[PDB]
């Protein structure tokens, strides 16, 4: 009918914009959450090893009482 | 087996086994016939006949003769139910395209079922009451060619 199709072609374009653009967040994503996955890693590392420089701490000041 | 009387129940094979229309019986009964029998013979013997299965029948009359009541009857009488299509006077409402493909449409369920199973044994049954451009050669193309499109009747 023309008309329906043009007007569909209008609302479809309307909808195809939107779209490419919710992917390019992705994009972006996947490059913020891994440049901050790498944060991490060394977290975990000066963590769980800070509490073995508290443990020897901790361990030398009893044996220094009793 | 044997279709409870009036049903819709068509059964085919040999495993198997007049009212009302006031005057009309010898014209009617042979142009029932012509139809419906070249149809009804079971089943070698149409190849034996060799002849395609006709297209359309139609019928002109002065007004006030019935002749409505006749064709719902011959086609109620030719199917256990087709079951009957009835098309609006108007036909072609709907300007922008678009009602030339509704009169197109009707037809295409009829043939969409026919390539589905076609060879044997569907029937439709469409009618056309009151019956230029598009319309005229569409309805000509989809009743005739290119290809197949038997296996259906139209009464106008």
């Amino acid at each position: 009918a023309l008309s329906e199709i043009e007007t569909r072609h209008s609302e479809i374009i309307k909808l195809e914009n939107s779209i490419r653009e919710l992917h390019d967040m992705f994009m972006d994503m996947a490059m913020l959450v891994e440049s901050q996955g790498e944060m991490i890693d060394r977290i975990e590392y000066n963590v769980e090893h800070a509490v073995d420089y508290v443990e020897r701490a901790v361990s030398d000041t009893k044996k220094a009482v009793k | 087996f044997e279709k409870a009387e009036n049903s819709s129940l068509n059964l085919i094979g040999k495993a198997k086994t007049k009212m009302g229309i006031g005057g009309l019986d010898k014209e009617f009964s042979d142009i029932f016939r012509r139809a419906f029998a070249s149809r009804v013979f079971p089943p070698e013997i149409v190849e034996q006949m060799g002849c395609k299965h006709v297209k359309g029948i139609l019928l002109y009359g002065p007004p006030g003769c019935g002749k409505t009541l006749l064709a719902r009857q011959i086609g109620k009488m030719l199917n256990a139910r087709e079951p009957k299509v009835v098309n609006g006077p108007e036909i072609l409402n709907k300007y922008v395209g678009e009602s030339e493909a509704n009169i197109r449409k009707l037809f295409a369920d009829a043939e969409e079922e026919q390539r589905r199973l076609g060879a044997n044994s569907g029937l439709h049954i469409i009618i056309f009451d009151e019956i230029h451009d598009t319309v005229v050669n569409q309805l000509l193309s989809k009743i005739d060619g290119v290809e197949q499109l038997n296996n259906i009747l139209v009464i106008g």
